[PDB]
DNA sequence: TAGTCAC
RNA sequence: UAGACGAACGGCGCGUCUUUAAACCAUGCGUCGGGAGCGCGGCGGGUUCAGGAUGAACGGCAAUGCUGCUCAGCUUUUUUG
DNA sequence: GTGACTACAAAAAAGC
């Protein structure tokens, strides 16, 4: 048990999951790494594996990767990629018999692609796979050339199986350089949500899929109709035909609320439905952070114009209206967690009292009679959080670090429970 | 308080003088209290009082007995800081060895005694025995012995037998022996000896001992008998909980050694038997060695749970050693790190600062002003008032800011401009507003970069900040030549928009009084921003001496040009702006202004240009849209033909006519041609898009397409980017580097096929990975460059030297890439300048050439003048200002004291970011033909054929200027002559690339004798040749016995006799080398000049290994002697090659591989310093045979060619000066100061010789040889011992310096840094010069 | 992250690092070479000596600034002496031989 | 105040002696 | 495991 | 309760004793405080000599004291930029 | 010749 627990909790391949963005978490879960205890170190890396092998096409994303010393090693896999039972990477394809595409799918391993020829999705089909041109381009072994219509036998499934979910979101990618696509994908990874999401104007169409597949938002486990709505919970009258006999209850879903992320951001689900309206199985019912109606929404829509203006856009500087900041379309929320501990040194146990020598009553005013602030009271920088004295008692109360200044939302108090509790506990 | 440091061994009496008492017991503290004992380790009587100004008993209370001792406790009434330094000693009953000389690989005791340490260690621990003249006849003083031998010799002699043991015996032996007779006998032996392996060790020994005798130290002091003890504070023992302690490792070792000494004292108190004398002394020896350095010999921790204890060395060496991580790399307060932005409304000498960090940083200054005004009474009152930030704090901080500059830098401080200073201006927010232009200097984009701001304290710091780090004072490039306030991207767009001219618009054709009302029409919007208005304007001319005479005249121009002439300063010609102003031109504008008006006009003019550029660019307005990137129509059609022809080429492979490889070349070349066609089509289309009528008929003119302005103006992008986005993006290479045969016919405006994009992917990832990896190697490289040139400080102005030869403009084969005038710009002449006009001297010698004398050279067509150089400076540990040249940061000549070496190192290191890690000849210009090294013979046709492979040809302009230069490959015919005025496009030489000819020099028949048929020459009548050809197989290729005479065909006259080169050298019998392909059959009349045989034969790493002087895979051997070359014998492997000089010690051979090509023949009259083989050249021989000046030119040419290939220019002075430090060492040939061959400092040897000749008139002194050494190795060979001890092998270097009595002169930089003393290079240079001039005078 | 005067580490008398716990901005040594590239040397002297690890001078300079004085200490830094003491401690005679 | 020392460079031009004399003059 | 050093 | 002592003085603390200065420990228990300089004197301590375990002298310094003058946390590993 | 000694910031956890 200790071995498995230490492997899970501390391993250079066991990474710390990123919560700030549904796209971020999904691309972190779909990540592929060549590192870890058994790979190769960054310093001892060789350029041969740094580059993209001409067989990466269709399975290995050529875009999703961080920038820095660890470049080209933490890349991701393609959208339609699926693993092989032997641990290999296997990709879909469309079989073609003579001149017609077979709608049935066919999965192909990597090495097996070597002695084959596969047509491209950009080639048009007449009515049932009949190619518009009998001399179509193709790729066989790390090369492209023009081949006869009967020469090819396999068809790529679509145009999307060449990039990954991390990069497929960026629209109009058919026109830009690779480097800017790389940078844009990384920034998409590093996005932050807002207090009220708004739909992006130009999208890709897979936003619904990425929203529904990830559990950041709520999804209807079973069909039925809405029976009761609440700002924190949802009650659904399941339909009698959809329910299975024996269990004739109705569905309950407790929406989560403002909670700490793993990157100091906020999480909450917004109920985006009303009463007296049908719902279906596998359907979005409540919107999580940075989404609307089950559609992804990271940033906002700006009326933008390109023009030099007095050097205020000197090289890449940006101008923002006092209008937009006035109407608060960008303001975010941050959650800080402060934990104060009390040990037991040789000078007696630590006390968490409220009476401390050499203190001001103004600071104690925001405190209670035991020395712990209430719920919902604003606190500024430098102020004390929880009374604590080190017994002559040393004033080791928790203080507000400078700069950060907001209001308390939650309080959690814990101890070795089998000793005693005080009035606050 | 000093200016130099000497290091030497200690003297026991001097050690006692350093000490202040003797320690008796290890009782550092007493129980039941917390007060140290008087006779314990923590002694106040020896170290001082732990209570300030008080004796332990406290009887004298800090007013009536200040400084005097207490009769009860023997401690002076003083403060505690003396306890930080006051220290004592321990007297050892028996002397002990200093184990470093024991443990050092060059064991000083072993080297001095010429005996390894194995027996020495045994006698140290009393295993073996030391004889001390046990017998006068049998053995010597320096022999090993055993106890049984001790017993045997005692029963042998007894009376004269004597053999003492241990460290005391070693000390007695070494003391008893002298060093003089040693030095004479060693010098006698080295004078007459032949063995070389022991010769090096003997030279090291004699050098060590002769340094020792001068040092005056005593070897017995090396065997210390008193050990100093460090002050108690340096061994921290904080009282832990319940009367515990941290138990510092020093205290445990001191307790161990004091206990051992007490046990030894007890053992000698009762005359104990010798059996335990040896054991006790030995155990005390392990104790003292462990205290000195544990883990080196026995790993006797004895004080921990199998973990080491820091004994003494851990506080000296290792990264835990405080030296180079406590004075190199550290935190600092009084600074702030934050993100940045642009405040496009500030002066160049200003930078914004938000309120919060301003108040936080300057609050210590606020309190000083606060109490000065007296508004606050106490420190707490001021703190709590400023806690509320009342109205007064803002105005007082505004008052204090206005003269108090601050320092600013970015994290990657690549070069000198990485740090600057600014006058703060308070702003709101939490972002650092920065002046726009200086943003280019930092190379700091606004993608989120963080900069840190620091603050000086003393008035000296503020004054030097105002003097130097004001960005106003930093305008030109310290690197090469140019202002760094070159206008940025947006500004040049507006400036280019100013200087345009359409054919018809509102408000044109009228005349204007001046620029004043000209803007009035534009501001009223009654005229175009650009027209053909005619204006009369007034200008100023610097022609008068100090006076700007005014003149005026009516001129046609554009409206915007008048607006710019509004703001242009007084003394500038008007035509500089009358053209289409571009990005490159405007920069030169500033340059021209800097060359006329000075500094303040330049800075204010640049600021005003920036203001006007932003204002009018915003006023104009120019975005880019889809309709702007118009697609040329024919481009698609073009590729169609290419496609068709490609298909045709495929048929050539389909029909079997051609193979894929040549088909590959055909298709890639035709694709490149189609790319060129479409690119020229699209640039033509965009070039003249606009066609505007004027008074009826239409007429074309330069386009106003947005992309065309971003292209032509030079603001950003290039024709390559436009070609990519608009036309054919071209076909790139696969990741292996081979070009794929499939071009990507589309551009970015149109869509791309997924396969095309995927192919395009890995090309970009290659560059991205290269850039990501680039940040590591380059900076480390810079490190290796600064260490070698760490000091390089100018010390005096002029040494009077006049050396160096012929700095000349370089021609790179084709057209010249850099002329003379810019190359010699900024240099100061050494030799007088003679115009090629029969003694019509232009510039006198020892005069600065800034521009005017350079301006005097073009009309006089002078093409080769030498100036002063650092390599040709004969000073001592310094460089002359008149030997270096003009300062780069300032127009005037360099002043005294500056550290040129550091500037050169940083300038050379900075461009690494721009550099990636990975048959006939035709004349092209009109001029005269000049051939260098004229060695040629007229052929039968009457023309010339070269008989020397080192001959070179050049094209000289009819005015004497050199225009072309081409090396002549051997056996190249001539189709012209020297001095023939020939225009471009005229071939002169012909030869074969893959076959080289060997040619006779005399006419006559060829009687084929002096070869063996079948063995040497083979009648290989192949079908293709169809004749009895002669092929001279090599000795290994042919039979060994047959190829033993070096076959030579005998060219004969009509008499069939071996005709000679007439009376001069040698017969016509030319020794045929291996594989001599001869078509001659027998007795063929061959004239002179007719061929006899036909032999069928990473920029950054380049910089790195050319600075490492690493030997390449092919060391090209060279003839380091004169005379006729010859051929050596044949050996087991690589055949020996011998040379035959006409005189001297001519029978010299060398070891030569034969598998590689040997372009040498018997009748090659080689000279002193010409190549034998071919290929890459190691710097060693180039230095050693053809002088220092030749090798300097090669390396600097290589590095500047690499940088120009990268398209980055840096002045040669910076790259050249380190080369002078490259040659910091020399060896000795004729001795008289060194032993025979001491490779050591060249400057020290030269300065020793120069005085010696004048003092010891008659002595030869020393004949030397200035040899090179790798920059890493040269850094390891620094004379500054502290600098070497900073980062490697600290213990060894300090020991070898101490034994030699080294006296470091502290002339470097790292040494000043590590001690923390003021560097005598910058402002401290004068201060130290002032201190020595006034004080100690 | 801004820092003028705060606490210091127990092991070495140097401020902390990072925005948390009132750290101090790290002064590397690439910019050290950048600094001695100029002729400015005094600023290097006080930043090396008092601004980082001098404790007596730090208070002295702190007490120097408050009463309208901004003059540094015209002497040899103490860290040189203790280091010298170590050289004097082992077996080695070291001295300021030339003054 | 004054931001350029071009006048200092053109007549008494040296970047060390001027700094030291100005420091030892303004010390009073 | 080879460059340099010692046998 | 109070007084006395505890390496010169005083205050306080602690230890000892009850008109005893000792007991105790042993750079003779602990904390803090003395306006300075010059002048006188010397607690204390040391030097020399002698005498045969002791005594004499002495001032480089100097206690309680006196007259006059002048003076104001670290390390390792990982991730993001 | 050949064997021996040696050739930049920020976040998170452990490991004390
Ligand atoms: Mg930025
Ligand atoms: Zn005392
Ligand atoms: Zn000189």
């Amino acid at each position: 048990s200790a071995a498995v627990k230490e492997f899970f909790g501390s391993s250079q391949l066991s990474q710390f999951m990123d919560q700030n963005n549904p796209l971020s978490e999904i691309t972190h879960k779909r990540r592929i790494s060549a590192l870890g205890p058994g790979g190769l170190t960054r310093e001892r890396a060789g350029f041969e594996v740094r580059d993209v092998h001409p067989t990466h096409y269709g399975r290995v994303c050529p875009i999703e990767t961080p920038e820095g010393p660890n470049i080209g090693l933490i890349n991701s896999l393609s959208v339609y990629a699926q693993t092989n039972e032997y641990g290999f990477l296997e990709t879909p394809y469309r079989k073609v018999t003579d001149g017609v595409v077979t709608d049935e799918i066919h999965y192909l391993s990597a090495i097996e692609e070597g002695n084959y020829v596969i047509a491209q999705a950009n080639s048009n089909l007449d009515e049932e796979g009949h190619f518009v041109e009998d001399l179509v381009t193709c790729r066989s072994k790390g090369e492209s050339s023009l081949f006869s219509r009967d020469q090819v036998d396999y068809m790529d499934v679509s145009t999307q199986q060449v990039v990954s979910v991390g990069a497929s979101l960026i629209p109009f990618l058919e026109h830009d350089d690779a480097n800017r696509a790389l940078m844009g994908a990384n920034m998409q990874r590093q996005a932050v949500p807002t207090l009220r999401a708004d739909k992006p104007l130009v999208g890709t169409g897979m936003e619904r899929a990425v929203a529904v597949d990830s559990g950041v938002t709520a999804v209807a486990k079973r069909g039925g109709v809405v029976q009761y709505v609440d700002a924190s919970r949802i009650v659904i009258k399941v339909n009698e035909d959809e329910m299975y006999p024996g269990e004739a209850g109705i569905d309950i879903y407790n929406l989560t609320k403002y909670t700490r992320s793993n990157q100091n951001t906020c999480i909450n689900q917004m109920p985006c439905v009303s009463l007296g309206e049908p719902v279906e199985r596998g359907d979005v019912l409540a919107d999580g952070p940075s989404t609307d109606l089950g559609e992804l929404a990271l940033g906002q829509n700006m009326r933008v114009a390109f023009m030099p203006w007095n050097g205020y856009n000197f090289e890449d500087s940006i101008l923002v209206s006092e209008r937009v900041v006035q109407e608060d379309r960008f303001t975010t929320i941050h959650i800080q967690e402060l934990a104060c501990v009390s040990r037991d040194t040789k000078l007696g146990p630590e006390e968490i009292t409220a009476d401390i020598p050499n203190v001001g009553e103004a600071a104690l005013s925001k405190l209670d009679e035991s020395g712990i602030v209430y719920i919902g009271a604003e606190v500024t920088g430098g102020d004390i959080l929880v009374g604590k004295v080190t017994p002559d008692v040393k004033d080791s109360s928790l203080r507000v670090p400078n700069g950060v200044s907001g209001t308390v939302i939650d309080v959690q108090v814990f101890t070795r429970d089998g000793v005693e509790k005080d009035k606050r506990a | 308080e000093f200016d130099a440091i000497k290091i030497a061994l200690a003297s026991p009496d001097m050690i006692r003088s350093w000490s202040f008492g003797e320690v008796k017991k290890p009782e550092t503290i007493n129980y039941r209290t917390f007060k140290p004992e008087r006779d314990g380790l923590f002694c106040a009587r020896i170290f001082g009082p732990v209570k300030d100004y008080e004796c332990l008993c406290g009887k004298y209370k800090r007013l009536k007995h200040r400084g005097v001792i207490c009769e009860k406790c023997g401690v002076e009434v003083t403060q505690t800081k003396v306890r930080r330094e006051r220290m004592g000693h321990i007297e050892l009953a028996s002397p002990t060895a200093h184990i470093w000389f024991l443990k050092s690989l060059p064991s000083r005791i072993g080297l001095l005694l010429d005996m390894p340490l194995r027996d020495i260690e045994r006698v140290l621990y009393f295993e073996s025995y030391v004889v001390i003249e046990g017998g006068m006849t049998n053995l010597e003083r320096q022999q090993i012995l055993t106890e049984e031998q001790y017993l045997d010799a005692l029963e042998e002699f007894g009376d004269e037998f004597d053999a003492k043991m241990g460290a005391e015996a070693i000390q007695a032996l070494l003391k008893s022996m002298d060093l003089e007779q040693e030095c004479e006998q060693l010098r006698e032996e080295l004078n007459e000896t032949n063995s070389e392996t022991k010769r090096k060790k003997l030279t090291k020994r004699i050098k060590l001992l002769e340094a020792f005798v001068q040092s005056g130290n005593k070897p017995e002091w090396m065997i210390l008998t008193v050990l100093p003890v460090l002050p108690p504070d340096l061994r921290p023992l904080v009282p832990l909980d319940g009367g515990r302690f941290a138990t510092s490792d020093l205290n445990d070792l001191y307790r161990r050694v004091i206990n051992r000494n007490n046990r030894l004292k007890r053992l000698l108190d009762l005359a104990a038997p010798d059996i335990i004398v040896r054991n006790e002394k030995r155990m005390l020896q392990e104790a003292v060695d462990a205290l000195l350095d544990n883990g080196r010999r026995g790993r006797a921790i004895t004080g921990s749970n199998k973990r080491p204890l820091k004994s003494l060395a851990d506080m000296i060496k290792g990264k835990q050693g405080r030296f180079r991580q406590n004075l190199l790399g550290k935190r600092v307060d009084y600074s702030g790190r934050s993100v940045i932005t642009v405040g496009p409304y500030l002066r160049l000498h200003q930078c914004g600062l938000p309120k919060k960090m301003a108040l936080e940083l300057f609050k210590p200054f606020i309190y000083g002003k606060l109490e000065l005004r007296g508004l606050a009474t106490t420190i707490k009152a001021a703190k709590k008032m400023v806690e509320r930030e009342e109205a007064v704090v803002w105005d007082i901080l505004d008052e204090v800011i206005r003269e108090h500059p601050v320092l600013l830098n970015r994290a990657p401080t690549l070069h000198r401009l990485g740090i600057q200073a600014f006058e703060p201006v308070l702003i709101e927010g939490k972002a650092i507003q920065l002046h726009p232009l200086v943003c280019a200097a930092y190379n700091a984009d606004f993608d989120g970069d963080q900069m840190a701001v620091h603050v000086p304290l003393t008035l000296e710091a503020q004054l030097e900040a105002r003097a130097l780090m004001m960005s106003t004072n930093n305008i030109l490039s310290p690197a090469n030549g140019e202002p760094i306030i070159v206008p940025s991207q947006d500004v040049v767009l507006g400036l280019y928009y100013m200087t345009r001219d359409c054919v018809n618009a509102k408000g044109e054709g009228m005349v204007l009084t001046g620029p004043k009302e000209a803007e009035r029409l534009y501001r009223s919007g009654l005229a175009s921003l650009h027209a053909r208005v005619k204006v009369r304007i007034t200008e100023y001319e610097k022609d008068a001496n100090g006076e700007l005479v005014a003149k005026t005249s009516l001129k046609d121009t554009t409206v915007g040009r008048a607006i710019l002439w509004m703001i242009v300063p007084k003394g500038l010609p008007y035509s500089i702006v009358n053209q289409a102003l571009g990005k490159k031109a405007i920069s030169k504008m500033l340059n021209t202004c800097y060359r006329i008006l000075g500094l303040k006009p330049t800075v204010i003019f640049a600021d005003q240009i920036m203001y006007t550029g932003f204002a009018y660019a915003a006023r104009s307005g120019a975005s880019v849209g889809i309709d702007d990137m118009v697609i040329p129509e024919k481009k698609h059609e073009i590729i169609s033909e290419a496609e068709a022809e490609v298909a045709e080429i495929q048929e050539q492979f389909q029909s079997g006519l051609v193979t894929a490889g040549e088909r590959y070349n055909k298709v890639i070349d035709i694709w490149a041609a189609a790319n060129d066609r479409v690119s020229k089509a699209m640039m033509d289309n965009l070039q003249t898009e606009t066609v505007i009528n004027r008074d009826g008929q239409e007429e074309k003119q330069v386009s106003f397409n947005s992309i065309y302005m971003m292209a032509d103006s030079g603001a950003r992008g290039s024709a390559a980017q436009i070609r990519q986005l608009a036309g054919m993006r071209g076909l790139m290479a696969k990741p292996d580097g081979s070009i794929i045969e499939t071009p990507i016919t589309a551009n970015f405006r149109e869509g791309l096929n997924v396969l095309q994009y995927f192919i395009s992917t890995h090309g970009a990832r290659k560059g991205l990975a290269d850039t990501a990896l680039k940040t590591a190697n380059s900076g480390y490289l810079t490190r290796r460059l600064v260490d070698v040139a760490q000091d390089l400080v100018v010390t005096e102005d002029d040494c009077g030297t006049h050396e160096g030869i012929m700095m000349t403009p370089v021609i790179e084969g084709g057209d010249v890439k850099e002329p003379l005038r810019d190359r010699v710009l900024g240099r100061v002449t050494a030799e007088d300048v003679l115009k090629p006009g029969t003694a019509d001297i232009l510039v006198p010698r020892n005069t600065l050439l800034h521009e005017q004398w350079c301006d005097l050279l073009e009309e006089n067509s002078v093409d080769a003048v030498k100036v002063r150089s650092v390599v040709s400076c004969d000073t001592d540990f310094g460089v002359c200002a008149h030997c270096y040249g003009r300062d780069l940061a300032r127009g005037h000549i360099i002043n005294k004291g500056e550290a040129i070496g550091v500037i050169a190192a940083q300038s050379i290191g900075e461009p690494g970011t721009q550099l990636t890690m990975r048959s006939s000849i035709q004349v092209k210009n009109k001029g005269s033909i000049k051939l260098s090294n004229v060695k040629s013979v007229v052929n039968s046709s009457g023309k010339l054929v070269i008989t020397s492979r080192n001959t070179e040809l050049k094209l000289i302009d009819e005015f004497g200027r050199t225009k072309e230069s081409y090396k002549v490959p051997y056996g190249a015919v001539l189709a012209k002559g020297d001095g023939e005025q020939v225009a471009g496009g005229e071939t002169v030489a012909n030869w074969d690339p893959h076959t080289m000819p060997v040619i006779t020099e005399v006419s006559g028949f060829v009687r084929f004798t002096d070869m063996i048929d079948g063995q040497t020459i083979t009648r290989q009548t192949d079908e293709l040749t169809g004749l009895s050809s002669l092929v001279v197989l090599d000795s290994a290729e042919r039979t060994a016995g047959g190829k033993d005479l070096r076959p030579a065909l005998k060219i004969v006259d009509a008499q069939g006799n071996d005709v000679l080169i007439p009376g001069t050298d040698m017969p016509a019998q030319y020794f045929l080398p291996g594989k001599a392909i001869v078509q001659l059959e027998d007795g063929v009349q061959i004239s002179s000049g007719d061929t006899l045989a036909r032999i069928p034969q990473g920029g950054l790493p380049r910089v790195a290994d050319l600075f490492e002087a690493r030997r390449p895979k092919e060391p090209a051997i060279l003839a380091e002697i004169s005379g006729i070359v010859s051929f050596g014998k044949e050996t087991k492997g690589k055949r020996r090659l011998v040379i035959t000089p006409v005189d001297g010690s001519d029978p010299y051979e060398e070891m030569i591989p034969k598998w590689r090509q040997l372009n040498v023949f018997e009748g090659e009259r080689v000279e002193r310093g010409d190549v034998i083989s071919d290929g890459p050249e190691a710097p060693h021989d180039i230095l050693r045979l053809r002088g220092v000046h030749a090798v300097t030119r090669y390396i600097v040419n290589e590095v500047q060619d690499v940088y120009r290939l990268q398209g980055v220019k840096i002045n040669d002075k910076h790259i050249e000066v380190i080369v002078r430090q490259m040659l910091r060492k020399a060896t000795i040939v004729n001795a008289g100061s060194s032993d025979f061959l001491e490779g050591e400092q060249v400057e020290y040897s030269r300065v020793k010789i120069a005085n010696r000749e004048l003092e010891a008139n008659g002595k030869v002194g020393a004949t030397y040889s200035r040899d090179l050494l790798g920059i890493t190795k040269a850094s390891l060979a620094t004379e500054s011992f502290i600098s070497a001890a900073s980062f490697q092998e600290t213990t060894r270097v300090l020991t070898e310096a101490a034994v030699a009595g080294k006296r470091d002169e502290l002339r470097g930089l790292k040494e000043n840094v590590i001690v923390g003393r003021l560097i005598p290079a910058g402002t401290g240079y004068a201060y130290h010069q002032d201190r020595m001039r006034r004080r100690a005078a | 992250h801004a820092r003028s005067t705060g606490s210091y580490s127990l092991v070495t008398q140097q401020p902390l690092g990072g925005k948390a716990q009132f750290g101090g901005q790290r002064f590397g040594e690439m910019e050290v070479w950048a600094l001695e590239a100029y002729g400015a040397a005094y600023t290097l002297q006080e930043m090396l000596t008092v601004k980082s690890d001098d404790v007596n001078g730090r208070t002295k300079m702190y007490k120097n600034i408050v009463d309208g004085n901004h003059q540094m200490e015209p002497g040899m830094p103490e860290s040189f002496n203790v280091l010298l003491k170590e050289i004097r401690s082992l077996g080695i005679n070291i001295e300021l031989e030339d003054e | 105040a004054r931001v350029t020392v071009q006048d200092a460079v053109e007549k008494i031009g040296n970047r060390f002696d001027l700094v030291l004399v100005a420091a030892r003059r303004a010390r009073q």
